[PDB]
RNA sequence: GUGGCCUAUCGAUCCUUUAGUCCCUCGGAAUUUGAGGCUAGAGGUGCCAGAAAAGUUACCACAGGGAUAACUGGCUUGUGG
RNA sequence: UAUCUAGCGAAACCACAGCCAAGGGAACGGGCUUGGCAGAAUCAGCGGGGAAAGAAGACCCUGUUGAGCUUGACUCUAGUU
RNA sequence: UGGAGGUCAGUGACGAAGCCUAGACCGUAAGGUCGGGUCGAACGGCCUCUAGUGCAGAUCUUGGUGGUAGUAGCAAAUAUUCAAAUGAGAACUUUGAAGACUGAAGUGGGGAAAGGUUCCACGUCAACAGCAGUUGGACGUGGGUUAGUCGAUCCUAAGAGAUGGGGAAGCUCCGUUUCAAAGGCCUGAUUUUAUGCAGGCCACCAUCGAAAGGGAAUCCGGUUAAGAUUCCGGAACCUGGA
RNA sequence: CGAAUUUGGGUAUAGGGGCGAAAGACUAAUCGAACCAUCUAGUAGCUGGUUCCUGCCGAAGUUUCCCUCAGGAUAGCAGAA
RNA sequence: GGACCAAGGAGUCUAACGUCUAUGCGAGUGUUUGGGUGUAAAACCCAUACGCGUAAUGAAAGUGAACGUAGGUUGGGGCCUCGCAAGAGGUGCACAAUCGACCGAUCCUGAUGUCUUCGGAUGGAUUUGAGUAAGAGCAUAGCUGUUGGGACCCGAAAGAU
RNA sequence: UUGACCUCAAAUCAGGUAGGAGUACCCGCUGAACUUAAGCAUAUCAAUAAGCGGAGGAAAAGAAACCAACCGGGAUUGCCUUAGUAACGGCGAGUGAAGCGGCAAAAGCUCAAAUUUGAAAUCUGGUACCUUCGGUGCCCGAGUUGUAAUUUGGAGAGGGCAACUUUGGGGCCGUUCCUUGUCUAUGUUCCUUGGAACAGGACGUCAUAGAGGGUGAGAAUCCCGUGUGGCGAGGAGUGCGGUUCUUUGUAAAGUGCCUUCGAAGAGUCGAGUUGUUUGGGAAUGCAGCUCUAAGUGGGUGGUAAAUUCCAUCUAAAGCUAAAUAUUGGCGAGAGACCGAUAGCGAACAAGUACAGUGAUGGAAAGAUGAAAAGAACUUUGAAAAGAGAGUGAAAAAGUACGUGAAAUUGUUGAAAGGGAAGGGCAUUUGAUCAGACAUGGUGUUUUGUAUU
């Protein structure tokens, strides 16, 4: 039910924009939701994901598994969390990447910019 | 709709309804009106006599606005006045109150006498009138005054 | 317009044991010596290429459009036609269904759904909801991914929040009496769209379409008249007037003699 | 080429007509663009009526001289009679046409009355006043419609005096046809003693 | 008696020309030349329902034809034997 | 060289195929009719046949298809006078 | 058969579409339905709308694949052999021993055009070298071309071609000293400066065009895996300047 | 086989043009008019092909005219309404 | 022509039209150049104009369609009156044949009047029109057929810049 | 010889400017033939393609030497119509406009020809300063062979009479435009299948948001967005609402009456002829050549000419937005379009690889999986690899990767086979296979007693 003329409901254009978006846009794309307690504490629903954010995998075969973010792969549209890996048959552990929309942020990595972002989005600190 | 055409029904048969002996070639008789004097003269003479040649005078820079002159007949004359007033005028058919009909305002140039208007009087403002039309209006008791 | 023709191909002629189709020249490419310029050829121009001046819109007589619109409006009231179009109006009290102008002034989608519940068309709108389904062709990647049924057509006189309130309700369409599209009064050319009028909509309809005592406010327009005075030719046939003048009947199945 | 009983059709399509084909897909978009242009121009000239005042004019040829339509602009005689100069008329919204001549008393009167009522209805804001915002109307043409002048009453008395209105037409045509011959004959009869 | 005792002895469009109406038109209005029309003949297409038209190719080309010639075969057998 | 072997390994052509005699038949059949007949798988040769393969016959004719050349053909033209 | 409006609140990851199936049913048929296997994300019935809508052919187009067929063939340039080493493997690589050939208008030693790194070393054999390959002008990784004296650069040849001019609608054409006011040489002067100069001789009318023509000057010995008239040692020469 | 010799490089001549000790020869495997792109999907009365099923009806190769004779128009024969 | 297989592959769209058919309105018809509006190329609405039709005929100037119940005659479906049972009579739409009448063109005749050679009444004629004689058209759509377009698909030898 | 002037040059003099590209549309020049005419030469194709010159965001045209003949319209452009018409045309094939009308948009104007003559009032440049798209001083210079003011035919100028009416410049907040930023709801609750829930089922929530996309399968409510509003930033800014100082200026402009005037474009109009073009026909426009004007003159009034008039404009000079065009450029939104032999030649390191001396020609080529988790390890082999193992939901996904058809092939199995094979009708033989139960139950000898 879009009403603007500059908003396009074109599947091809939307997919092209998603796959071609640069890192600045991939951050907003890889926004992740907050936990019930974090939503209660801040008043803010979802946030772009960062590096030292504590997250809870809450969907998929790693359901209900906690961990600290190791690296957000903006190029691969994924987040690699500490201690959620796969054990190869040769005995090496490889990071398993997962999408932040299937996540719940349990603890944030705060700084001046993140606090200003919470305040600007309506959070109370 | 393409699904209704006979090409869909010819799908399967070799020649597509165009014959095996005389195929569908490109232009076996010529293009357009070719050969109207030579090998289509029979069609030209049977179906379009008078085609070839010229008869009348010429007219350089002919204007159709000069010859604009739609014709109104007497039978259609009474339809120029408004319908609700028509019964009124017919019943009050008399002089000194006759309706004036502006055929030129209605969009007609000449009045022709196709005949049998009622014997009420009526004022016919025209710019051209036929002899019989004026005669029939006068017989009905009206008059035609010429306008421009 | 230049598709299939951006080649300099020339026919090899005869005497080279190959068909006489045009072939591209040059060498060392793999494309060289290959057929061109034909509907039968890979990379050639399509037979009778589609042209932009094909007729797209079709003129229809204004009076014929209005005739069809009046038929669709009339079919709205017929209970059997709405069922045949499949509009889940069985638990509706009666059709043509009419509501107060409080609907006309409704402002929220919650209130719109509540009014729909009250009048009994929620069954139709949740039919639309459960009928949402994925398309069955290449129309999916042409911005037509999903299909769903049509719901009720709420028809109003004044817009005081109707289009906004019922904008997000799936299937439910809104229109005002002045326009009353045939495209929504008979979707798919099937008569009997389920219509929820407002009281102002009915009162305006009587004047917009004219009656036996009021002109239709469409200039020079009048509602079409039937070629038959009634719809029960069975009643006409079995009336005593018709039945008293007819010879005795047969038996509805002739005995198979010999 | 030529075939069964059919009309001769003259289809002028043996140039490269396919290169010069204009299909008016932009009819709706152009209509929207025109309405947008009218809206934005009206907003730009916000108190002004978005068009100029046109005169009443009689359509030229013998096919159309029965109708009265809009002109291009009021004559200099018409603006002088209305009591204002052409330059000021142009500034305050009257179309002034310099090359139109009025030989007609009733077209003169109709246009002067048009101008007088236009001056009566519009209000001009002073250059350095207090700007009495005045609820712009957007069409001088609709505000001052062109009305076809009525000629005579619907019902009047019948006056017959016996000319049939056909003999007069015939005799007028004949006099036009033979005027020069009769003038020449009069010249020869006068010059021969 | 509406040409030759009968059955053959002949000719479109366009153009030109002549005869007649001295009629219609030259379109801002007239006169006089001039031109254009109306009706009937004439100037001719004999390839005669009516293109304005010289060769050569053994340097040759293309679309076709076994509707069509140069071999065999087939029928015939004048001619030959 | 061919031939046999190890290695390597194409192409032309191919409706389907592959024994004859006579008949009839598009008047010269591998197939049809009537007869003769008829036994797996094959190798080297061979040039009778496959009207064998090569190429939309180059001869010939037709086309209101060309081109090279010629001329007192038709219609023009550079140049020159 | 592809797509579109409506409808079956249709089928479907508990398996849609597709495909295989001398399994079943239906229809005269076009075809439709179903069983079994494979597969993994969409698809269908009915009423209508629409078309780039149905293939056996077109010496059809593109791609793929056959029989022929393990067949024709791999037969010009006299020609190879023994042993050892290497290696999984040797007719073909390496070394030695033989036997030969080109036979100084050579199968030798250099170059021009062209190529472009093929040169050289190390490693290596999937593909290529119409057999093979441990070999290679192949593949991978690198290394390598050193000038005052060799050549270009300079000159002009046939010729090409701006300028001044003329033509051409114009792209551009002619023209090369023409019907142009066409410049660059040589010592010092004031030497509180600039080379503005009481200085003077002059006028040839661009430029490009040769790695074989003309032309300033380098030789020997040694040296590298691969450069040498170029590096090194020695011994000279030419031009320009001071 | 000492010259009307052979030849490298530079240079000139460009398509109705060049060049030819002359063969219509040569002008990049292209010459009785090169090659490239475009006009151009050039035109073809001439070859070839022309894609599902069933049901009902069902021919013509003749007339007249045509630079007409491998083609058309016309009438006929045929279907449909 | 076809070695073989798969995929592609050939009467299309458009501008003007003919016949037929369906629909709407009907002496009218056609909104969609444009304006208004809009949930925005949609739908809905509006108006002059314009096109075709309602008048033809003539080269043109020009003129321009009812003695009659819009005519007589033949034939006509249906209807009406009659006969329980024969069959007859009246009225007869469409349509067909025929004889007329009307309008225009052609050839003649030539009234009162005369801007004295204009006017053209009246009466005709083995002549002639794609006409009148109680309108039928306009618009949209469908098959089929036509023409120009690359024109069902592929195909020259050529010609030009 | 005190020095000018004119004309012509030179400077690496001071400051500028032009060239080339792109070229869809626009303005011109130049200019075919194929084709059609069933042949072909005029004609047509076509005032087209190709070639050349020149612009812009539009270009061009444009305020009548117009159209008309009317009761007259009134710059240009474009649309509907006029109209396949008037007309041209081997009058054949064919071609073919315009006036009026209805609309879209509308906007008007300025130079030459006049003595400022009581004052060249004008302007470039150098230098200086300043508030620098410029302003102000001085100085050369240009210019009287004419730069300012005033006038442009609609008029206008000069001189008199006569009340009057109207003005101003540059900033600043804002509005407005372009660009851009940020904020602004609702479940991932329970059950089943699954590798994954985004599927099904239960219960909800938001909706001015149920458009679209992503996420391990069809997700309004998981994410980005979507909808509705709000709050910021950078420039343009007389379209205008306020405000700043700025009185200047017996300055500028308009109107009433009368008088005298009233300049208006020349190798040009026009005529002849030639070529081309047009629907333009005794000649529509254009161009060459020859002749070559006038001032109630000149042009036009679609049949050549001579005689009267009449009507309508006022050339040989110039500017000008909008409606209109736009297969190019940039930014966007869409589709009853195509779906990897399709759609652009190119969905990919595509104008790429490659070919040709050159002009030019010009492909093929998309898909593992949700995630490389891309196969550790063992054994055989010289290796490539195989056999096990392993990951994965699947290895019937192993990079030679989605599915994996046909031609063609191997193996196995079945059957047949004396110079083809295949087919129709009919049966036999072998193989293989579908189709009727027990269903209501009058009999009830019987269980979980209305459960067969």
């Amino acid at each position: 039910a879009k009403q603007s003329l500059d908003v396009s409901s074109d599947r091809r254009k939307a997919r092209k924009a998603y796959f071609t978006a640069p890192s600045s846009q991939r951050r907003v794309l890889l926004s992740a939701p907050l936990s019930k307690e974090l939503r209660a504490q801040y008043g803010i629903k979802a946030l772009p994901i960062r590096r030292d954010d504590e997250v809870l995998v809450v969907r998929g075969s790693k359901k209900g598994q906690e961990g600290k973010i190791s690296s957000v792969y903006r190029l691969k549209f994924a987040v690699q969390v500490d201690k959620v890996t796969k054990e190869k048959v040769n005995g090496a552990s490889v990071p398993i990447n997962l999408h932040p929309s299937k996540l719940v942020i349990t603890k944030l990595h705060l700084d001046k910019d993140r606090k200003a972002l919470i305040q600007r989005k309506g959070g109370k600190l | 709709p393409s699904r209704f055409t006979k090409t869909r029904k010819h799908r399967g048969h070799v020649s597509a309804g165009k014959g095996r002996i005389g195929k569908h070639r490109k232009h076996p008789g010529g293009r357009g009106m070719a050969g109207g004097q030579h090998h289509h003269r029979i069609n030209m003479d049977k179906y379009h006599p008078g085609y070839f040649g010229k008869v009348g005078m010429r007219y350089f820079h002919k204007q159709q606005a000069h010859f604009w002159k739609p014709v109104l007949n007497l039978d259609k004359l009474w339809t120029l006045i408004p319908e609700d007033k028509r019964d009124q005028y017919l019943k009050s058919a008399s002089k000194e109150t006759a309706p004036v009909i502006d055929t030129l305002a209605a969009g007609y140039g000449k009045i022709l006498g196709k005949g049998r208007i009622p014997n009420v009087p009526v004022i016919v403002k025209a710019r051209f009138v036929s002899k019989l039309a004026e005669e029939k209006i006068r017989a009905a008791g009206g008059v035609v005054e010429l306008i421009a | 317009e230049k598709a299939g023709h951006q080649t300099s191909a020339e026919s090899w002629g005869t005497g080279r044991a190959v068909a006489r189709i045009p072939r591209v020249g040059g060498g060392g490419t793999g494309r060289s010596g290959q057929g061109a310029f034909g509907n039968m050829c890979r990379g050639g121009r399509m037979f009778a290429p589609t042209k932009t001046w094909r007729k797209w819109n079709v003129k229809v007589n204004h009076n014929e459009k209005r005739y069809a619109t009046a038929s669709a409006i009339a079919a709205t009231a017929v209970a059997s036609l709405v069922l045949a179009r499949g509009h889940r109006v069985e638990k509706i009290p009666e059709i043509p269904l009419v509501v107060s102008t409080d609907l006309e002034s409704i402002q929220k989608t919650k209130e719109a759904v509540a009014a729909l519940k009250a009048v009994g068309a929620h069954s139709d709108l949740l039919k639309v909801l459960k009928s949402k389904k994925l398309r069955a062709g290449k129309g999916k990647y042409r911005n037509r991914r999903w299909t769903q049924r049509r719901g009720p057509l709420v028809v109003y006189a004044e817009d005081n929040g109707i289009v906004k309130a019922l904008r997000n309700v799936p299937g439910v369409e809104t229109a005002n009496v002045a326009s009353l599209n045939l495209l929504q009064l008979a979707p798919g050319a099937h008569l009997g769209r389920f219509v929820i009028w407002t009281e102002a909509a009915f009162t305006k309809l009587d004047q917009v379409w004219g009656s036996e005592t009021v002109a239709s406010s469409k200039v020079g327009y009048t509602l079409p008249s039937h070629i038959i005075s009634t719809s029960d030719v069975t009643r006409i046939i079995n009336s005593s007037e018709i039945q008293s003048a007819i010879r005795p009947a047969g038996q509805a199945t002739q005995k198979r003699t010999h | 080429a030529i075939s069964k009983n059919l009309p001769i059709l003259k289809n002028h399509f043996r140039k490269h007509w396919q290169e010069r084909v204009k299909v008016h897909f932009d009819q709706a978009g152009k209509k929207v663009s025109r309405r947008n242009a009218r809206a934005t121009r009206a907003a730009k000239i916000a108190p002004r009526p978005l068009d100029l005042l046109r005169p009443v004019v009689r359509a030229p040829t013998v096919k159309y001289n029965r109708k009265v339509r809009a002109g291009r602009g009021f004559t200099l005689a018409e603006v002088k009679a209305a009591g204002l100069t052409a330059a000021y008329a142009r500034t305050i919204g009257i179309a002034v046409d310099h090359r139109r001549q009025n030989r007609n008393q009733e077209i003169f009167d109709a246009n002067v009355q048009r101008l007088k009522e236009y001056q009566s209805k519009i209000i001009v804001f002073p250059r350095n006043g207090k700007a009495p915002e005045a609820e712009q109307v957007l069409s001088a043409a609709a505000t001052f419609p062109i009305a076809q002048p009525a000629t005579d009453v619907e019902a009047r008395a019948v006056q017959d005096n016996g000319e049939s209105a056909f003999r007069t037409l015939r005799l007028a045509r004949s006099e036009k046809k033979f005027r020069g011959i009769r003038e020449k004959r009069a010249r020869e009869k006068a010059e021969a003693e």
